[PDB]
RNA sequence: UGCCUGGCGGCCGUAGCGCGGUGGUCCCACCUGACCCCAUGCCGAACUCAGAAGUGAAACGCCGUAGCGCCGAUGGUAGUGUGGGGUCUCCCCAUGCGAGAGUAGGGAACUGCCAGGCAU
RNA sequence: CCUCCUAAAGAGUAACGGAGGAGCACGAAGGUUGGCUAAUCCUGGUCGGACAUCAGGAGGUUAGUGCAAUGGCAUAAGCCAGCUUGACUGCGAGCGUGACGGCGCGAGCAGGUGCGAAAGCAGGUCAUAGUGAUCCGGUGGUUCUGAAUGGAAGGGCCAUC
RNA sequence: CGACUUACCAACCCGAUGCAAACUGCGAAUACCGGAGAAUGUUAUCACGGGAGACACACGGCGGGUGCUAACGUCCGUC
RNA sequence: CGCGGGGUGGAGCAGCCUGGUAGCUCGUCGGGCUCAUAACCCGAAGAUCGUCGGUUCAAAUCCGGCCCCCGCAACCA
């Protein structure tokens, strides 16, 4: 709806990358967030990107 | 006034139905993991062994039969698991 | 009341404890006493009792309300646990927070060899 | 068919024994009279009932 | 903690032999003092809010809680949440010293005093009292005030009824009328 | 063993509320004071700490009270499964189940473990 | 698609039957730890009243639950505050629910995290709506294949539009 | 600036009455799920596989929605 | 009867579809210029939104009806 689509993708270098919605306007700062990365195996910061 | 007149409903809505409810009686055994009842809101509590999930589906977490009782000082009902 | 909101307060924990099935040192903080004990899961049985309202544990105490009477109290109840056999146990602070004279309890029974 | 109709007058289902109207401070042969007039108005059988203790 | 001294001292002999309790710990004490303003103008100008609350801060001594509105109300144009008001709870040691100062320097300042209501004890032996002007502390700074803050004052109690709570007051040699 | 008190329960109103009284050697509570540990979107109020002068005032405990709340038969009534019957949109009979409300009445809980105090 | 009733005390059950809502929101409104308890009314109180903030009492959850209604909720699922990313990856005993596609609940196991002294809790939100299968394609990984051989194009598998 | 009544309207609470599918501090009969026990029943049960048809129903009884407590009306549940 | 609208100062219209508050013109009132009137010039007031009841902290606005006013349709036999 009002939100928009974006992915966090790793900052190990790994590629992989969550997805999640963002309310684009009421938080227009970027989404840092520390999530399991399945291949480096190891919570790693993940940051924002767009679809 | 020769055929009709005519006029439209507002209605005419509803859901399907969810299949709520004691699915596993006082005195049945269950095995492990089996669904005991799917309710709206802890209507049934989770007695011993008994696991309550997110929808408040009441699951025996061991192997036992299954046991109601009231129980607390709100006279509440308690689905517990008696060892089997 | 106080002692009301104290109930409200552990009633959580005590039943999450309850229904986990772990022996029970419950713990109760009086401005002049500090009372131990360790209760069996079922809540109808205490296995231990130490205090500071008995002479054994009083006669070495200064002021049997602070710190120092908390740790010896705990001392002496984790010893009689330890010579029961109890082990393992599971911590109730009934309310009270864990500061102060609770957690010197805590931490004396924890060294004296109470597992928690 | 297309749905339900409209409320047109508000009944009171009545079950035999239902003490309809009760009067008062009136003699007992003029209550007749009065309750036999409003009787005629209605559309189910009645009778005449007095007050008692129990 | 000199009328603390006081109390201590005559007043609790006074109220003994006055009501003749059985118990020392039955007289009468007092439990707390808040100060309050409601800066029902902080909806337009925030600002004032945080100017009233420097000018409660300094009749106290004590830095004030604000407090916001329980539940919106249109009649007043307040949404849930937003701070219209600012109070302090003294208690003990600042509760004398501020009891002091008012008794004995802030209600002789008032403009035109006759004497404080002995109506204003709300059924239990709480005592509420509205001051309408800031300038009768010296605390404030008079050529600085910007607008008249008034505030309100409550002495809350121990006492069951009206008669024991104005009779501990009126023991403090407390401007009655 | 008796009685009081504190803790953990059992049970969840025959157990709760009101009203009257009573308790401080012990316990508990109020209480005294905040470099402190710790703390208040302000306040040693609460949480916490160091204590113990005083009072059981409040709270709590106990006792006594029926004004309530609560429980509550027997009987009857309502409903109702099966089989029949009637002037059948409601009923009746045979048989089985049988309330709710109300009435008499009961009713100011009872009880286990540990610890302390007192009298032993 | 969700909620109540009809629906005949398990589930299910129709009508152009009677009532209402959804096509989302949230990086916190999630997790955890610690803490707190509402509506309303009365009394007293500067501007300030029927309704602003303060204090006391009665009351008892008649409040709240991001949004409908129901069922819940005091151990709070309601209200604050600290730290946070479990709004994790691979599975999953056993169930429930469907003609099927599918949908839901789920302890426990492995890895690696958050909170807590710890027990423990955490693979989203008090629960039930917030949505569309397949094909065809797009983007990023993956050397799995890659039509003589080495690559590559393409295709597959995984994430995703 | 300053105050009286009434002819009346009526909230809360107290007592007395009724009503409700979308009300419940109570609450059956039946039905349903599970367990044990005999007798009886040509396995009457379940799984797997070959073949189907059928998916226009009708009336009567009991519980209902709708209709006018109308219809050999219409839509349900169970025989 | 169904469906789409409308009800806003004394008259005609906006506003409302995006709930935080009602404007324009004519008219009315007071004064002014005129011998006087009209025109004209300068100032002012005026509606709490058809109505009932909800929702919401707040309703002209959103909602449900109810009342009245227009428009389309009310067919095949
Ligand atoms: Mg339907
Ligand atoms: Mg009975
Ligand atoms: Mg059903
Ligand atoms: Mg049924
Ligand atoms: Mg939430
Ligand atoms: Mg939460
Ligand atoms: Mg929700
Ligand atoms: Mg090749
Ligand atoms: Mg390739
Ligand atoms: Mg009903
Ligand atoms: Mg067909
Ligand atoms: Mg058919
Ligand atoms: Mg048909
Ligand atoms: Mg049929
Ligand atoms: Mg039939
Ligand atoms: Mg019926
Ligand atoms: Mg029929
Ligand atoms: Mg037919
Ligand atoms: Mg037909
Ligand atoms: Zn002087």
């Amino acid at each position: 709806g009002i939100r928009e689509k974006i992915k966090l993708v790793s900052s190990a270098g790994t590629g992989h990358f969550y997805t999640t919605t963002k309310n684009k306007r009421t938080k227009p700062e970027k989404l840092e967030l520390k999530k399991f990365d399945p291949v480096v195996r190891q919570h790693v910061i993940y940051k924002e990107a767009k679809i | 006034a020769h055929k009709k007149a005519g006029g439209s409903t507002r209605n005419g809505r509803d859901s399907e139905a969810k299949r709520l409810g004691v699915k596993r009686f006082g005195g049945e055994s269950v095995l492990a993991g089996s669904i005991i009842v799917r309710q709206r809101g802890t209507k049934f509590h989770a007695g011993a062994n008994v696991g309550c999930g997110r929808d408040h589906t009441l699951f025996a977490k061991a192997d036992g039969k299954v046991k109601f009782e009231v129980k607390g000082p709100k006279n509440r009902k308690f689905i517990s698991i008696e060892a089997e | 009341d106080k002692k009301s909101a104290r109930i409200r307060r552990a009633t959580r924990a005590r039943r999450k404890l309850q229904e986990l099935g772990a022996t029970r040192l419950v713990v109760h903080r009086t401005p002049r006493h500090i009372y131990a004990q360790v209760i069996a899961p079922n809540g109808s049985e205490v296995l231990v009792a130490a205090s500071t309202v008995e002479k054994a544990i009083a006669e070495q105490l200064k002021y049997t309300g602070n710190k120092d009477a908390a740790a010896a109290v705990g001392k002496a109840v984790a010893e009689r646990a330890l010579e029961k056999g109890i082990k393992d146990v599971s911590f109730d602070r009934s309310g009270f927070q864990y500061h102060g004279r609770v957690q010197a309890l805590a931490d004396a029974a924890r060294e004296a060899g109470l597992q928690f | 068919g297309k749905g339900k109709g409209n409320v047109e007058y508000w009944v009171a289902l009545i079950q035999p024994g239902k003490v309809l109207y009760e009067m008062d401070g009136v003699p007992e042969e003029l209550a007749r009279e009065a309750f036999k007039l409003a009787a005629a108005k209605l559309p189910i059988k009645t009778t005449f009932v007095t007050k008692t203790v129990m | 903690a000199k009328l603390h001294d006081y109390y201590k001292d005559e007043v609790v002999k006074k109220l003994m032999t006055e009501f003749n309790y059985n118990s020392v710990m039955q007289v009468p004490r007092v439990e707390k003092i808040t100060l309050n303003m409601g800066v029902g103008e902080a909806i337009a100008d925030k600002k004032l809010l945080d100017n009233a609350a420097a000018d409660l801060a300094a009749i106290s001594g004590q830095k004030p809680l604000i407090t916001k509105a329980r539940k919106s109300v249109a009649g007043f144009k307040i949404r849930q949440g937003y701070p219209i008001g600012c109070k302090v709870t003294l208690r003990g040691e600042r509760m004398w010293e501020f009891f002091e100062r008012l008794i004995t320097i802030a209600v002789p300042r008032i403009r035109d005093f006759r004497g404080l209501s002995a109506k204003s004890f709300d059924g239990r032996g709480n005592y509420s009292m509205g001051v309408r002007e800031q300038i009768i502390f010296p605390e404030i700074d008079y050529d600085k005030v910007d607008r008249v803050r008034g505030l309100d004052i409550t002495i809350t109690t121990t006492a069951k009824s009206d008669e024991e709570g104005r009779a501990l007051l009126a023991a403090f040699d407390f401007p009655f009328r």
